[PDB]
C-alpha cells in the first residue's frame, strides 16, 4: 500500500516500523518471455513482458511511446554511501528498465568479522546491515509493485564473514549476491583454508534462500597486466567456484559466472573476445552467463564509454547472456551520478531491442578462426588445471603464485600473488569438528551429530530448539542504531529543509554538484586552467575537471567540470506558462481541403525564404497536403490579390526580404487594404513575413499573422489550421 | 609454446574428452576443500549458527569469543547453548545470554 506515479518516495516513512518489515517475497526471479510480443507497428522476437509503468527511450515518441523489454535480466548498481538517497536513484532506474539492484559495500568490509548493525555512513559503498537491508527492500517491493515487475535486490557475502551475512541476507530477502571463496584469497588476502572452510556454509544458506549466485572471476580483468592474456585463468576461476558451489547443493541454474569481455577498441576487441566468449559458454553449458561490462579500458569520456559498452551487448547478442549487468559510461570519471545510471539502463534495454532476433539473421562461422581458438582456450585451461593438480592441489598453486600472474597461461612470468596456506587474515582460526560436534539450525553444510540427541531429527537439525530464524523469523533479533551520531536519522534532519526550496544534485540530496562541458581555442594544460576560472567566475564552488580530451592540440580542448552551486531557487517564486502536433495538421487539411496562393511581393527577386516554407524539403506547408500556387518573383500588390480570387483561395501567403524605406511592412499594408478595398478580407486569411519582420509589427499592418526569422513550416500550417477552425 | 609442447597431449582428444577432463579435474581439485569444510568449523560458521538459534550479532561474537577460550570450538558454539539450556533446565536463548556474559562454562567444560 502506497505509492503513486506522481508524488516522490516518503522516505522518511519508509524508515518507520523496520522492526516489524518483512521480505514480500524470497529467491531470484528471472524475466518473462513474450513470444511474438506485438507493440505499436511492430513484432519482437527477443522479449519479455512489457512494464506497467515505465519511461521509454526518447526516440520511442515516433512510435507511440512503446517500451520494450529485452529476456535479460538488466543490471545496475547503486550505492554512494547513502543507501537512503540511493533508495530514490533505484525508484529512477526501475522506471527505465532496470530490474537487478547491486549494492556494493562500504569499503572493506570483507574485513569485518562480523554482521555490523544501523546505518553509518559509508565511503564507496553502502555499508550493509539488516536495517539497511530492510529499508531496500521494502521500497523495492513498493517500486517493483509500481513498475509492476519484480526487482531482484543484490549485495556481496565476501570476507571472513560470509556465514554471518549470508544468515541476514537469506532471512531478509536478499535475492542475489556474490561468493567466490578465491575472490577473498587472491585479492583480500583472507587465509585460504578458513576462506573455503567458509564458502561451503555461506553457499549452503544461499541454496536455501534460493539466491541466485554470482563469482568473482571478473577481478581476474582488473588486476592483469594486460587483460587479453588472462582468459585461462578466468577459465579455471569460473570452473573451481562453479563446480564447489555445485557440490555444496546449489542449483546448477543459480550458478552464474560473471563475465566481461577482456578488451575494448583500439584492440581489435570483437576479435580477441568473441573466440573466448563462446568457448566459455560452451565449456559452461548448463550455468547461467551474468555478463558485465568492460571498466579496465575506459576513462573520462562517457561516449567512448558508451560506445564500448554497445560492442560489449554485441559480444552477449552474439553469444548468450543471462543477466546482462551495466556500467555507467562516467564510471571512469566519478562515483556514478543518478544521470548515469540510467544512462547504463537506456543503453543495455535500446541496444538489445536493436538487436531484436539478430539471430535469426545472422550466425557464428562456428568453423574458422573462431573454432580453432575455441579449442586453443579451452585446451589452456585444461592445461592450466592439470599443473595445478601436478603441483599438489589448489592450496599449494596459490602458494606457488599460479594466479594473478601477467602472463598468458602455460606462460609464467612470475608476478602472481601468493598467499601463504598457514597466513592471511583469519589464520589459524580453523577448528576440527570433535565427534560430537552439533549444529541445531536449518542448513548447515559439515559434519553434523544430530543422532545422538535424536535418530529421527537429523533431517531437520532445526527442530532441536522448535525452529531456526531460517524457520521462525520473530526469533530474530533486530537492532537499530549503535553510533548515535552517525546514523540516518541524524543526516536527514540535516536537510529537513528542502523536503519546499530546490537545488541540483548528483547523488545526495542538495548536493548541488552539475556538469559544464566546454571548448576553449588552446593547448589541453592552459584551458584547464581556463576552464576552472570561467567555471568560478559562474559562482560555481569545489570546481575540478573531470575530463580532457584535444581537438587538435594547437586549435582547442575539450573540457568538462564539476562543481557545486552555492544557492537554491523557490518553485514558488518561479513563473512558469502554463502542442498542435504533426498528425493533428495532416488531417485537418484532408476532412477539410485546403488551398493557398504564395508570392515574393514588391519588387523583391528573393525567393529562397517564402520557399523555405512550402518546400517539402525543409517541412513546409507542402508536407501538410497544403495545394500551394506559387506566382514567383516581383510579384505585385494585386496580381498576389487577384489571385486568391482568380484561384478560390482560403489563404494569401507574402514575403518581404529587401527592407530600405520599411518597404517591407509596408507591403503587408496595401495587400490588407486591396483585400478589404475588394471585399475577400474576412472570408480569407493573410499572412506574410521576411527577413526583418515580427508577428507583431504585422498586426499592427491588418494582415492576420506573422512570421520572422526562422519560421518553419510547422509554424504556418499550425497557423493556417487554427485561423480557420475560428471563422470556419 | 611452449604450449605447442605442452598440449600435446591433448592434441587428439574430442571436444567431449576435452570437456570432462577440464571438469573432471577441476572436481578433483576442490573436492579436498569441500572435505575441509565438512570437517571443521570457524568463528564466522559458529556465529552464523548462533544467529540462526536467535541472538543478535553482539551476543554471537560474546559466546564464540568465550567458546574459543576454553578450546571448545569442536564441539559447536550452538552445542554448548543447547546442551547447558536442557541440564539447567532453561531456554535456549536464557541460556546463551548466561553464556555470553561469562555464566556456566564452568559447568560445559563437563
Ligand atoms: C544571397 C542574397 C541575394 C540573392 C537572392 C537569392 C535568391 N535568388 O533568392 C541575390 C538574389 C543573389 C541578391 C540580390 C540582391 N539583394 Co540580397 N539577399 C541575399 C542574402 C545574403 C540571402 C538571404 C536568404 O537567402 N535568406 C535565407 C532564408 C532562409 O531567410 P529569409 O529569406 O529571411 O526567410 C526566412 C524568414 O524570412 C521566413 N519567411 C520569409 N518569407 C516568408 C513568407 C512567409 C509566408 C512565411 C510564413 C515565412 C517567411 O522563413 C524563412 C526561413 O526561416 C540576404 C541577406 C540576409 N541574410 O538577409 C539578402 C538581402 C536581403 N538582399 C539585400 C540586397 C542589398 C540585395 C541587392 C540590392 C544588392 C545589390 N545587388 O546591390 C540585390 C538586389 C535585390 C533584388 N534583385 O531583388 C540586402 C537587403 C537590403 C535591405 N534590407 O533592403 C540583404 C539583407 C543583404 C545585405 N545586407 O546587403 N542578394
Ligand atoms: C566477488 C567480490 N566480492 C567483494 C567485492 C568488494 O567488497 P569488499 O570491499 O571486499 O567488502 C567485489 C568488488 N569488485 C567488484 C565491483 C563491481 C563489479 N563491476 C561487479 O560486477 O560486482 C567483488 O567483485
Ligand atoms: C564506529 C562504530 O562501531 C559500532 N558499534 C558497535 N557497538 C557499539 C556501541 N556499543 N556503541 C557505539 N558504536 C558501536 C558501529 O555500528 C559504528 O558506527
Amino acid at each position: 500500500l502506497q505509492l503513486r506515479v506522481n508524488e516522490k518516495l516518503d522516505v522518511e516513512n519508509i524508515l518507520k516500523d523496520l522492526d516489524k518489515y518483512t521480505p514480500k517475497r524470497r529467491g531470484w526471479t528471472w524475466r518473462q518471455p513474450a513470444e511474438n510480443l506485438q507493440m505499436g507497428p511492430f513484432i519482437y522476437k527477443d522479449a519479455s513482458t512489457p512494464l506497467e509503468n515505465s519511461v521509454a527511450l526518447p526516440s520511442a515518441k515516433y512510435f507511440g511511446d512503446i517500451d520494450p523489454q529485452p529476456l535479460p535480466v538488466i543490471t545496475t548498481e547503486i550505492a554512494s554511501g547513502r543507501f537512503e538517497d540511493d533508495i530514490r536513484r533505484m525508484r529512477m532506474a526501475a522506471w527505465h528498465g532496470a530490474d537487478h539492484i547491486m549494492v556494493i559495500r562500504t569499503a572493506g568490509q570483507s574485513h569485518y568479522d562480523g554482521l555490523i548493525e544501523g546505518t553509518p555512513q559509508g565511503i564507496g559503498g553502502v555499508p550493509i546491515t539488516r536495517k539497511q537491508v530492510r529499508a531496500q527492500r521494502k521500497a523495492l517491493d513498493l517500486i517493483e509493485e509500481e513498475v509492476g515487475r519484480p526487482i531482484n535486490y543484490h549485495s556481496y557475502v565476501s570476507g571472513v564473514a560470509g556465514p554471518d551475512i549470508a544468515v541476514m541476507f537469506a532471512e531478509e530477502g536478499v535475492n542475489g549476491a556474490h561468493q567466490d571463496p578465491q575472490y577473498n584469497v587472491l585479492y583480500r588476502n583472507i587465509n585460504m583454508i578458513r576462506s573455503f572452510i567458509d564458502a561451503c556454509e555461506s553457499k549452503t544458506i544461499m541454496a536455501w534462500a534460493d539466491m541466485a549466485q554470482i563469482d568473482g572471476a571478473h577481478n581476474a580483468n582488473a588486476t592483469a597486466r594486460e587483460a587479453w592474456k588472462v582468459m585461462p585463468e578466468l577459465m579455471v576461476q569460473h570452473a573451481l567456484n562453479s563446480i564447489f558451489s555445485l557440490k555444496v547443493g546449489m542449483k546448477k541454474s543459480n550458478i552464474c559466472l560473471s563475465t566481461v569481455p577482456p578488451t575494448a577498441p583500439p584492440a581489435p576487441s570483437m576479435y580477441l573476445d568473441l573466440p573466448y566468449a563462446v568457448a566459455l559458454r560452451e565449456m559452461f553449458e548448463g550455468y547461467r552467463m551474468r555478463a558485465q561490462m568492460n571498466t579496465k579500458y575506459m576513462e573520462a569520456s562517457t561516449r567512448e564509454a558508451t560506445v564500448t559498452h554497445v560492442l560489449n551487448l554485441l559480444i552477449s547478442k552474439l553469444t548468450r547472456a543471462d543477466i546482462q549487468s551495466t556500467i555507467t559510461p562516467d564510471e571512469g570519471r566519478n562515483v556514478p551520478w543518478h544521470i548515469y545510471n540510467i544512462e547504463a539502463c537506456d543503453t543495455a534495454k535500446q541496444a538489445l531491442i536493436g538487436m531484436d532476433g539478430l539471430m535469426d539473421m545472422v550466425q557464428l562461422k562456428r568453423e574458422g578462426v573462431l573454432g580453432d581458438t575455441v579449442r586453443e582456450l579451452k585446451e589452456r585451461a585444461v592445461l592450466f588445471m592439470e599443473e595445478i593438480i601436478e603441483a599438489g592441489g589448489y592450496f599449494n598453486a596459490v602458494e606457488q603464485g599460479f594466479f594473478v600472474d601477467s602472463g598468458y597461461y602455460p606462460e609464467r612470468n612470475g608476478d602472481g600473488i601468493a598467499r601463504q596456506i598457514n597466513g592471511g587474515i583469519g589464520a589459524g582460526t580453523v577448528f576440527e569438528r570433535d565427534e560430537d560436534y552439533m549444529a541445531p539450525v536449518t542448513a548447515h553444510f559439515g559434519y553434523n551429530n544430530v543422532k545422538q540427541y535424536d535418530e529421527a531429527l537429523v533431517s531437520e537439525p532445526s527442530k532441536l530448539i522448535d525452529g531456526c530464524t531460517l524457520e521462525v523469523p520473530e526469533k530474530i533479533v533486530y537492532i537499530d542504531e549503535l553510533d548515535e551520531n552517525d546514523n540516518v536519522n541524524v543526516r536527514m534532519e540535516e536537510t529537513k529543509e528542502f523536503r519546499s526550496m530546490i537545488k541540483p544534485e548528483v547523488e545526495w540530496q542538495a548536493d548541488g554538484t552539475v556538469l559544464l562541458t566546454m571548448f576553449l581555442p588552446t593547448s589541453k594544460r592552459v584551458a584547464e586552467f581556463a576552464a576552472i576560472e570561467f567555471a568560478k567566475k559562474m559562482n560555481l564552488e569545489e570546481v575540478e575537471v573531470i575530463n580532457r580530451e584535444v581537438m587538435q592540440e594547437a586549435e582547442g580542448t575539450r573540457i568538462e567540470l564539476k562543481g557545486r552551486v552555492p544557492f537554491s531557487i523557490d518553485i514558488n517564486s518561479l513563473v512558469i506558462p502554463p502542442i498542435l502536433s504533426e498528425d493533428e495538421i495532416r488531417e485537418d487539411i484532408e476532412k477539410t481541403p485546403l488551398k493557398i496562393v504564395a508570392a515574393t511581393v514588391g519588387e523583391d527577386e528573393h525567393s529562397v525564404g517564402l520557399r523555405e516554407v512550402i518546400d517539402i524539403k525543409h517541412g513546409g506547408i507542402e508536407k501538410y497536403g497544403v495545394e500551394v500556387h506559387y506566382l514567383g518573383t516581383s510579384v505585385p500588390v494585386e496580381k498576389l490579390v487577384d489571385a486568391a480570387i482568380e484561384l478560390k483561395a482560403d489563404a494569401i501567403l507574402a514575403s518581404t526580404i529587401i527592407s530600405h524605406d520599411d518597404i517591407h511592412y509596408k507591403n503587408m499594408k496595401r495587400i490588407h487594404e486591396l483585400a478589404v478595398e475588394k471585399g475577400i478580407r474576412d472570408k480569407i486569411m493573410i499572412g506574410c513575413g521576411g527577413t526583418q519582420v515580427t508577428p507583431e509589427v504585422a498586426v499592427k499592418q491588418g494582415v492576420d499573422a506573422g512570421f520572422g526569422r526562422g519560421s518553419k513550416g510547422i509554424h504556418v500550417a499550425t497557423f493556417l489550421v487554427k485561423k480557420r477552425r475560428e471563422m470556419r | 609454446d611452449d604450449f605447442q609442447q605442452r598440449r600435446a597431449h591433448l592434441a587428439n582428444l574430442s571436444d567431449e574428452e576435452l570437456q570432462t577432463r577440464f571438469w573432471e579435474m577441476a572436481e578433483k581439485i576442490v573436492d579436498p576443500l569441500l572435505d575441509l569444510g565438512k570437517k571443521n568449523t570457524t568463528p564466522s560458521i559458529e556465529r552464523s549458527v548462533l544467529l540462526r538459534m536467535g541472538f543478535s550479532s553482539l551476543e554471537a561474537k560474546a559466546i564464540v569469543d568465550k567458546t574459543m577460550d576454553r578450546g571448545l570450538m569442536g564441539k559447536g558454539a550452538g552445542h554448548i547453548v543447547y546442551k547447558i539450556a536442557k541440564e539447567k533446565n532453561i531456554s535456549v536463548r536464557e541460556a546463551g545470554l548466561a553464556l555470553s556474559e561469562g555464566k556456566y562454562w564452568d559447568d560445559a567444560i563437563q
